[PDB]
RNA sequence: GUAGG
């Protein structure tokens, strides 16, 4: 902590921050109460809701952390990453 | 048997300040607390209490006791 | 006769007029709204008595003003002729118990009539259950007792104002017409020497364009206005002429962007001001405007007319011209003057009926638009009154008013008095009215019209000072919505036994004399000089026979709460306000006793409040039991009153009810059969009376802390019941159903010892923090059992089952015995909301004894927290050995300027020890003998009316003639001070000390409620920082001022930890906890989370907020 | 012209291009920071930002749909206007005309709305934070205390010192292991109270009143157990707080770290603040009765 | 703000009259309303002061220069006598003398010595009419301000240690009595802006 | 002198007494800036607030460069204005105004030096006031040799 | 969430409800002490015995190994490892190495 | 909302 430089964020910067993008207004399923795909709360861009637990049933363990399962593309990690990761919307 | 038992003025004239006294006594308190919490490693750098101590005691009270005794010394880097 | 228990009276003047029913304000208003038999009976009684009254009921009126709906063809119509009610289905007790809104069916006869069909089809339809208000005065909704408080709002009318503009260096005059419902219009004269209009303050414009747009021609305009030069200047400078030109110009200005249209603009003007539906002027508004403008009998109900507009213009120009008296347009001569908004000739109260009617009106407006839309989209011959209406808006609106509305407030049930007070409040805060941020100095202050219309003494002390105020004692409500006050008639210098009710403007004309002013033996004044009050709050005197009205009772300006306080006349208003605000919080106690000294009105205050249970018939009681009391009138009707016993109130105090009447004793209608909480023999009793002495004592009464003997801890003199109720719900979640059972998983055996068969706590089993009340278990959960836990189970051979414990436990820091348990079940006949299968409520009750930390306070506002309770010996005891039950710091009573309490304590000592006065021939003795309060036995109560109390001379004489308590000696010196023997040292105190008996009240700011602590507790989701509140283990917030103080000290490290370790840093909390338990030193703090959340938020706004180091990028 | 020179020079000296005025890719708040947290009873709790993002993404979707097919100029232009309205409402709801009232009872929150004012982020959750290890209670007058002594009730003390009392209980072998120690303190046996009486002495506690006008608000004291449920306080210091005893709740805090309690013993101690800092006169000698 | 022609004529011991009581509540409610507002405004003022007063911390032992401020040590000297200033305490006490003072050819008060009762009394007796005290206003410190110019802390009665935050104590002292002020013109007098 | 006298007499009206150094600090603060006039050589704008230290540095630089200095006049503004126009954007944001200060900082692209108090209570580091100063905190602690000689 | 609950100071109803993802320091440190005591108790057993039980319950790695799965790195047969795992069950189930772990559950 | 500070 030495200086907090602030300034204009160009489109390239917003893209760089984004780990992906959003395409739908979907939030969760009414029945499974789970996040939908490529929408708000989309785990594929933000992160797994449960710690090291992916969306598709394929991986639910902590041991093999730090990987992406090709089924739902969720990168198994701590849920806290959702507090940090952010996406973007293209107009 | 209380906070005020070591009077402050001797410590102040010893350390020539108020805040320097606080940080210095706190560093000593931390050092001694680390010593008591050794539980077996016996690191040579750590040092035991120079003044006698009770069976159960707050470390910073012993730190202040040392400073009031004036035996412990300070020096800035 | 036997209405109240005997109480000696020190009143000096007889009161002709009796206080009215204290709760008339709510009951009569809602009676008008329903228009049931009571309202019409009262209406015909007033009519035969000649008294004015609205003859039309509210509900039928709101139905009637809704004209039958007419389509574009006008072929069809729906007439709503007659409305009616049916008895409610659920009993009041049943409604309260089972969480049902106490309502009744409301039907109406809708008549479909189509000219094309030429047929009339009548059908009764049901609009919905209507929230009814019980006889005691409270709307029961969802099982809770709520009440709607009256609202102060400016009345519809014409309001004139004058001001000064420093830039102009000349006076400025303005006017505003405030409609009941419509859009607003203003009229400002000579802003820059010219007059102008504000049509909703849209754009700058003149008045000439307006008049030209109307049918009035320039010639007649200048003929009427040729006498005042300002209007002539306005006219001549107005270049535009012709009705069409002015009309199109104003239409363009109001709605620019389109070419002007003559007919569209004309219909716009008609809609804005001449349309009955769009511009609504209440009857009160019409009544007010005519008096103000002096027009003689205009339309009783109707919109403003161009006649009215020109009359207001004439009034405004006359006022600015300096003329003070002028002929009214089409009216008699009238004074032309500016009027203050503060005067209650302009203010009005929205009683409960009008509020509910307004919401019903909004609902019926929704119904009208809905049915009109339906008819526009419905075919003929398939339309029925049953089918076309949708009842949703009406039921939803009335529901939306009783829930989520400021004026619908939770009914305080601390005591009967707080009841009545929260009934009679006039809450100026509310929708369509003055708001908290809107408040100013002027609105809050008292105004000379307050007399008889508002108790100026009492109000909440918080930021809403004065905005809320209770009604005056005798105040009655004008049907329009003003507040009248009763005045005795005076003629030729004799006061007559006739009363007239005068309003906030009628009162100004006459001159009102004073009640306390003495009178001769005859009805004539004893003294030529008499103090009087007149217009503008003037207090000048007028000797001789000149007055025509005088106050009936001295207590006209004091509400019930403030009317309790004895010897109010000797009290600073500030402390009287404190006492009145602290008289609505006394908690009842196990055994109630009426005050020994106090106002003689307490009996009525208790009687009108519904807490007391009085009989409706005059017979002989047949059975007297705690549970029920049976009475049988001579006619033969048997009635059994069920006395509520130990049922939780709104604030959590028992509502226990005793019994007073014997078995065979004769009863009279309205006679009290059973006392309510804080009640004794039908009389209010909000606390107990203690023997008390004024003297400092070792600093244990420093800064107005209190000392009380352990005798109060010994005899439960100050002990209060407290009943807490909390519940749990069984809900079918996604995984499965929740179960109540005695088989809780992962628990010891003894914990589930006292429970029931199904997993409920028995009745009578005391509980502590952590005790299980009702055993509840989660259906299941996805359990990935951890490696360590896996091994532990394997070693111990225990099975972790998906069912998880979610049982109810006592919240931390509690104690009590279970007194009752209630269960409702889904499959059973009882209905429940969706999902919840079973509900269980548990009552846990305790008997809180007066302890250290309990707040305590006298009637005059001396309030302190008990700081020590010595044994009975250390009390500085008195000559005969009576200990003092409470000590007080005398240093208060000079500075607080409230010497009423010294009078009270002396009178209390006087009341305890009777007095005999016969043949003394003393002035005070003669006054008591004529009053009759001469021979008094010890302990018999006394009355000191609020403004006709006891004079200091009377106190001195009675004190000199007190009955000897023992040994034939009077124990208090004539000075009112006696000898105190120190309990601990034993030496008699050097000088005598004052001692007597004062009433004391146990407030509800108890320590047990306030106490709180937190090692580490839950955390908020959005920002991890600990949440607040006591119910959820919240840590005390560290304020900005707090950190400024710490910065001043220079103690940086304490600030750092108080900001980072102890909250706002997830990574540090667990680390510090393990460090402390392990004894390891504290680690270095990490960065707080909230800065991280903020950084993300700023980053989301296209600000690349980057943390950078001096040497390139930084490490975090 | 002078005002203009300022802004153009600011742009010119900065390396960033002015084109940032026209953002193209709208960021999105991380999901956790806008939680759709489950609520018991089948209900749900949502921050308004979710609704704003739904609105903007929906309108962008519709504009994509129009642009894909051949559409008139009026409809596409209205659609772009709608998109601009949604984005502006997202950044600032209510900066132009009526705001997006959402449920209709009140306006919808916005990002900028969150960072501003009394309830905003800065003045409510970065300069003032709730803190663990604290307490509050009414305060009563106890004369026999000394200038360095305040009477903490039993329950408040035990809750305040849970890690320490637990550590001593396990260390003194009164409890077998840590879980047993936690159960024991929850149970509340006399042994727990005795251990507590042992551990509190020589450990400062910061008493502190709510208004805290001047630095005499925060004052360190030695703890001392006392029955009842109310803090006790030394009558001399009362006037420094301006604290009467009609009824007045005063917060208690703990300096956790060693340095913090060093500061409490040396700097914020109740015996080193006789003189009010304003003008240099006695302040700790009240006058009501003595 | 309107005075009444007929004032109250009774003592609270005697017991006010009903009309008198009504008139009294008029002022009392107004006062209560005023206090609720004065507290609010004072809190706002204190926040403004403390925020604007930050960043002023004592970061140098001794000033770099000698320039001082002239203060009246004694005033209202009646004929044939010297009288000290009435409110000398708030002004010149606890101030650092920029330079020595010689009145009879001998130094009386040495430089860089705080001034208390005895020294001020001695200077007054010698008859010097003014004094030159060092102060922050003329302070010339490359970093912030020096300890000497601010002089001794009133609270500790001792010389201010380095690093003490003076701004916040200044703000707190200025802001605390705002609630206590409660001063307002008794009556407009019927004239506005006078 | 006029300011201190006015405020002191207002306070003494009630009777409360405040030492004059407290006022002197605030009055020093309000006077800190200077309005630049005739900003021909200095090359910055005429007629805007400039810090006294910044004005002195610029004048020294230009006179060293040989060009004549630009003129300045001491100017007084309320505490609010001086506070807003502070080199620390974070502190100003923490004040009453957020949107404008955030905006003008962003367009300016000014990096916040963390010197000061409020911004350092935001980040949560040690305030550089009292115990937190670098000189006080850098000390190292050890006893004397005779200490170990004794025990 | 951003709805006025009660007074303006109470503000958002969001503040009233607690979360669930928060790591309770009490439970976390309880688990840490359980881990330390469990590791010490295993160290009380023989080296091979402790190792085989740890692999059977994943005390070093989140996934426990099946009996045969332990019989590859150690070079033991699935029934040998089964047998010694049973003997470890016997050795730990004594009252000796059970008093400490009983209070941890 | 409403009570206490
Ligand atoms: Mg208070
Ligand atoms: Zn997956
Ligand atoms: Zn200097």
């Amino acid at each position: 902590f030495d200086e907090l430089r602030i300034g204009l964020a160009t489109a390239d910067d917003i893209r760089q921050w984004s780990h992906g993008e959003v395409k739908k207004p979907e939030t969760i399923n009414y029945r499974t109460l789970k996040p939908e795909k490529d929408g708000l709360f989309c785990e594929k861009i933000f992160g797994p809701t449960r710690d090291w637990e992916c969306y598709c049933g394929k991986y639910k363990r902590v041991r093999f952390k730090g990987i992406i399962c090709e089924r739902c593309g969720v990168e198994v990690t701590r849920a806290k990453v959702r507090r940090e990761r952010m996406g973007h919307i293209e107009l | 048997e209380g906070i005020i038992n070591p009077p402050i003025d001797e410590l102040l004239e010893a350390t020539d300040s108020k805040y320097s006294l606080v940080i210095y006594a706190a560093k000593r308190a931390r050092q001694i607390n680390a010593y008591y919490s050794q539980l077996g490693e016996g690191l040579l750098e750590y040092v035991g209490p120079l003044v006698d101590t009770h069976v159960h005691e707050k470390p910073l009270s012993i730190a202040l006791r040392e400073i009031n005794a004036g035996l412990l010394t300070s020096e800035a880097i | 006769a036997s209405t109240a228990p005997l109480r000696i009276s020190f009143a000096k003047i007889k009161e002709p007029l009796e206080v009215p029913n204290l709760l008339a304000l709510q009951t009569e208003s809602f009676d008008w709204l329903l228009g049931n038999d009571a309202w019409k009976a009262r209406v015909e009684s007033a009519l035969e008595s000649g008294q004015d009254v609205p003859t039309k009921s509210g509900l039928e009126e709101i139905f009637e003003e809704i004209s039958p709906i007419e389509d574009f063809s006008g072929s069809m119509s729906l007439t709503f002729r007659d409305h009616r009610f049916e008895p409610p289905k659920n009993s009041i007790d049943e409604c309260k118990d089972r969480d049902f809104t106490y309502a009744a069916p409301l039907f109406v006869t809708a008549e479909f009539t189509n000219n094309e069909t030429g047929e009339i089809k009548s059908q009764t339809v049901f609009m919905g259950d209507f929230p009814l208000m019980t006889n005691k005065g409270t709307f029961v909704i969802n099982g809770t007792e709520r009440v709607v408080v009256s609202q102060l709002v400016r009345s519809p009318g014409v309001y004139f104002d004058s001001s000064i503009d420093k830039t102009s260096d000349k006076d400025i005059f303005s006017a505003k017409i405030i409609p009941s419902r419509g859009a607003w219009l203003e009229m400002e004269i000579d802003k820059r020497d010219m007059v102008g209009v504000r049509i909703d303050r849209k754009r700058k414009q003149s008045v000439t364009v307006l008049l030209k747009a109307l049918g009035w021609t320039t010639e007649q305009i200048l003929e009427e206005f040729g006498e005042y030069e300002s209007m002539r200047a306005t006219l001549e400078k107005d270049h535009t002429q012709g009705q069409d030109d002015a009309l199109l110009d104003i239409y363009r200005k109001l709605r620019p962007g389109e070419p002007p249209t003559r007919e569209a603009a004309q219909t716009l003007l008609e809609n804005l001001y001449f349309n009955p539906k769009r511009y609504d002027l209440a009857k009160v508004g019409r009544y007010k405007v005519n008096k103000k403008l002096g027009a003689d009998e205009p339309l009783d109900a109707g919109v403003l007319t161009t006649d009215d507009v020109i009359a207001t213009i004439k009034y405004l120009v006359k006022l600015h011209a300096g003329e003070t008296e002028t002929v009214g347009e089409s009216g008699r001569e009238i004074v032309v003057e500016t009027d203050d908004i503060d005067h209650f000739g302009n203010r009005r109260i929205r009683n409960v009926g009008e509020l509910i009617q307004n919401q019903v009106r909004t609902g019926l407006a929704r119904m009208e638009r809905v049915v009109r839309e339906r008819m526009t989209t419905q075919d003929v011959e398939a339309i029925t009154p049953q089918t076309l209406i949708n009842i949703r808006p009406v039921v939803a609106s009335i529901k939306e008013f009783f829930g989520t509305s400021q004026l619908s407030q939770f009914m305080d049930q601390n005591n009967p008095l707080s009841g009545l007070t929260h009934k009679r409040r006039l809450n100026a805060l509310g929708p369509g009215g003055l708001s908290r941020e809107r408040a100013g100095f002027e609105v809050r202050d008292v105004h000379p019209s307050h007399y008889g219309r508002m108790c100026p003494i009492e109000t909440p002390e918080g930021p809403n000072i004065g905005l809320i105020g209770s009604l005056a004692s005798y105040g009655r409500i004008n049907p329009f919505g003003f507040i009248e006050t009763p005045y005795r008639k005076v003629v030729e210098g004799q006061v007559t036994d006739d009363v007239d009710y005068l309003t906030a403007d009628e009162e100004d004309r006459f001159v009102i004399a004073q009640a306390n002013a003495a009178l001769g033996d005859d009805m004539r004044f004893a003294e030529a000089r008499v103090l009087v009050r007149r217009r503008g709050g003037e207090v000048d005197y007028v000797p001789g026979d000149d007055v025509d009205y005088m106050d009936v009772s001295p207590r006209q300006m004091v509400s019930v709460a403030t009317a309790m306080i004895p010897f109010l006349e000797h009290d600073d208003a500030n402390r009287a306000l404190m006492g009145a605000n602290m008289m609505r919080q006394a908690v009842p106690l196990i055994k109630s006793e009426s005050p020994l000294v106090g106002t003689g009105m307490e009996y009525r205050s208790a009687a009108d409040a519904g807490d007391v249970v009085k009989a409706e018939k005059a017979g002989v009681v047949q059975e007297v039991s705690a549970d029920y009391i049976t009475t049988t009138n001579d006619d033969g009707t048997y009635i059994t009153y069920r006395l509520a016993k130990f049922s939780r109130s709104n604030q959590g105090t028992s509502v226990n009810q005793k019994v007073i009447v014997a078995e065979g004793d004769r009863i009279i209608e309205g006679q009290v059969l059973a006392d309510g909480p804080a009640t004794e023999n039908g009389e209010m009793a909000l606390g107990k009376n203690l023997l008390v002495a004024f003297m400092p004592w070792e600093g244990h009464n420093y800064e107005d802390a209190i000392i009380l003997s352990q005798r109060l801890v010994q005899d439960d003199v100050l002990s209060s019941i407290h009943i807490e109720e909390h519940e749990v719900d069984a809900r079918d979640t996604k995984l499965g159903p929740e179960e109540i059972t005695r088989d809780i998983p992962n628990v010891s055996e003894e914990v589930l010892a006292d429970l029931d068969e199904r997993g409920i706590i028995r009745i009578g089993a005391e509980v502590v923090a952590g005790d299980i009340l009702v055993g509840k278990v989660t259906p299941k959960g996805e359990t990935e059992l951890t490696p360590e836990e896996r091994l532990l189970r394997a070693i111990f051979g225990e099975k972790a089952r998906e069912v998880r414990d979610t049982s109810l436990k006592v919240p931390h820091g509690e104690i009590g015995k279970v007194i009752g348990v209630r269960v409702f079940d889904r499959e059973e006949g009882d209905e429940l909301p969706p999902g919840v299968n079973q509900l269980v409520r548990v009552y846990v009750a305790q008997k809180r004894k007066i302890t250290d930390g309990d707040k305590l306070a006298g009637r005059h506002g001396n309030k302190g927290v008990i700081s020590k309770i010595n044994p009975i010996e250390d009390m500085p005891f008195l000559e005969d050995g009576t200990p003092v039950d409470i000590i007080l710091n005398p240093l208060a009573v000079p500075s607080r300027m409230n010497p009423g309490q010294v009078l009270e304590i002396h009178l209390g000592w006087l009341a305890s020890r009777g007095w005999d006065v016969s043949g003394l021939a003393e002035e005070w003795a003669q006054r008591l003998q004529v009053i009759g309060a001469d021979k008094v036995e010890p302990g018999t109560n006394v009355a000191t009316p609020v403004f006709d109390g006891a004079r200091e001379d009377e106190l001195a004489g009675l004190l000199q003639h007190t009955i000897p308590n023992r040994d034939g000696e009077r124990m208090v010196l004539p000075s009112g001070k006696a000898r105190l023997f120190d309990g601990r040292s034993g030496e008699p105190f050097p000088e005598p000390i004052s001692v007597g008996y004062m009433y004391i009240l146990k407030l509800h700011h108890l320590v047990d409620d306030k106490l709180h602590a937190r090692s580490t507790g839950p955390y908020s989701m959005i920002t991890q920082q600990p949440l607040g509140g006591k119910a959820q283990f919240g840590g005390q917030r560290f304020g900005e001022m707090e950190v400024w103080a710490l910065e001043a000290y220079g103690a940086a490290y304490a600030l750092q930890e108080l900001l980072t370790i102890k909250s706002d840093d997830v990574t540090g909390r667990v680390k510090v906890y393990e460090a402390i338990v392990k004894g390891e030193n504290i680690p270095e703090p990490g960065i707080p989370e909230s800065f991280k959340v903020l950084i993300k938020e700023m980053q989301s706004l296209c600000l690349n907020v980057e943390v950078l180091s001096s040497d390139g990028m930084s490490i975090e | 012209a002078l005002k203009r020179l300022k802004v153009v020079s600011a742009f010119l000296q900065t390396s960033n291009s002015p084109k940032g005025m026209v953002l193209d890719c709208v960021p999105v708040i991380p999901p956790d920071l806008r939680p759709m947290v489950q609520l018991d009873g089948g209900r749900f709790a949502t921050s308004d930002l979710n609704d704003l993002y739904r609105r903007v993404i929906n309108r962008n979707n519709r504009l994509k749909r129009l642009l894909d097919l051949g559409a008139p100029e009026i409809i596409v232009n209205n659609e772009k206007r709608m998109l601009q309205e949604a984005v502006d409402a997202l950044f600032d709801n209510g900066r132009r005309g009526r705001p997006v009232t959402g449920p209709g009872n009140r306006p919808l929150k916005s990002l900028s709305d969150m960072l501003k004012g009394k309830q905003g982020r800065f003045r409510q959750n970065l300069l003032g934070k709730r803190v663990d290890y604290s307490a509050r209670s009414v305060i009563v007058v106890g004369p026999q205390l000394k200038l360095h002594q305040c009477g903490l009730p039993k329950a408040m003390a035990l809750e305040l010192f849970k890690p320490f009392v637990m550590k001593r209980l396990v260390d003194l072998n009164h409890a077998q292991n840590i879980k047993s120690a936690k159960r024991m303190v929850e149970r509340g046996r006399t042994v727990v109270y005795d251990v507590l009486e042992e551990v509190i002495a020589e450990h400062p506690v910061l008493l502190n009143r709510a208004p805290t006008l001047h630095r005499l608000g925060i004052q360190a004291f030695e703890p001392q157990l006392v029955e009842g449920k109310a803090i006790q306080i030394h009558p001399l210091v009362c006037t420094a707080f301006n604290a009467d005893f009609d009824g007045d709740q005063m917060a208690v805090h703990l300096p956790l770290s060693a340095e913090a309690q060093a500061e409490a013993r040396i700097l914020m101690l109740s015996s080193n603040n006789i003189l009010k800092p304003a003008d240099g006169r006695p302040v700790t000698m009240p006058t009501q009765d003595m | 703000n309107e005075t009444i022609p007929r004032p109250i004529k009774a003592s609270f011991r005697e017991g006010l009259s009903v009309l008198e009581y009504f008139i009294s509540t008029h002022g009392a409610r107004k006062g209560l309303a005023d206090t609720a507002l004065r507290t609010a405004d004072s809190g706002y003022l204190t926040r403004r002061l403390v925020d604007v007063s930050q960043d002023v911390i004592i970061r140098e032992e001794d000033c770099g220069t000698e320039r001082g401020l002239k203060l009246p040590i004694a005033t209202r000297d009646a004929d044939g006598t010297l009288r000290k200033a009435e409110d000398v305490e708030t002004s010149v006490y606890a101030r650092m003398l920029a330079e020595d003072v010689v009145i009879d050819g001998k130094v009386i008060a040495p430089a860089n010595v705080d001034l208390g009762d005895v020294l001020i009394d001695a200077l007054v007796a010698h008859g010097v009419e003014e004094v030159k005290t060092r102060s922050i206003l003329t302070c010339e410190s490359q970093v912030g301000t020096c300890a000497m110019c601010y002089g001794r802390s009133l609270a500790t009665g001792k010389l201010v240690d380095i690093g003490e935050a003076v701004g916040i104590i200044a703000a707190q002292s200025i802001g605390e009595p705002g609630t206590q002020l409660t001063m307002r013109t008794f009556h407009t007098g019927g004239v506005a802006g006078d | 002198v006029h300011l201190v006298g006015e405020v002191q007499k207002v306070y003494n009206s009630q009777g409360v007494s405040i030492h004059d150094k407290h006022i002197e600090i605030i009055i020093r603060q309000m006077l800190r800036r200077v309005t630049i006039i005739e900003s021909g050589d200095a090359e910055l704008l005429p007629g805007e607030l400039v810090e006294r230290t910044k004005f002195e540095t610029e004048n020294r630089r230009v006179v060293q460069e040989g060009g004549h200095p630009a003129s300045g006049r001491p100017q007084l503004m309320g505490i609010t204005k001086a506070s807003l126009a502070t080199e620390s954007w974070l502190s100003a944001a923490s004040f009453q105004e957020t949107t404008r200060v955030l905006t003008d900082a962003a367009i300016n692209a000014k990096s916040d030096s963390l010197i000061g108090l409020k911004e350092n209570v935001i980040i949560g580091k040690l305030i550089p006031a009292g115990t937190g100063l670098s000189r006080y905190r850098n000390i190292r602690v050890e006893p004397t040799e005779e200490a170990k000689a004794a025990m | 969430l951003h709805t006025p609950l009660g007074e303006d100071g109470d503000s958002e109803f969001g503040d009233l409800i607690e979360d669930s993802e928060a790591v309770v320091p009490a439970d976390a440190v309880s688990f840490t002490l359980l881990q330390e005591q469990l590791h010490s108790v295993l160290d009380t057993l023989s080296e091979r015995e402790a190792g085989v039980v740890s692999m059977r319950f994943g005390l070093t790695d989140g996934q426990p190994k099946t009996l045969d799965e332990i019989g590859k790195v150690y070079g033991v047969t699935r029934e040998r490892i089964r047998q010694i795992e049973s003997k470890t069950m016997s050795k730990l189930r004594h009252p000796s190495r059970s008093q400490v772990l009983r209070d941890y559950l």
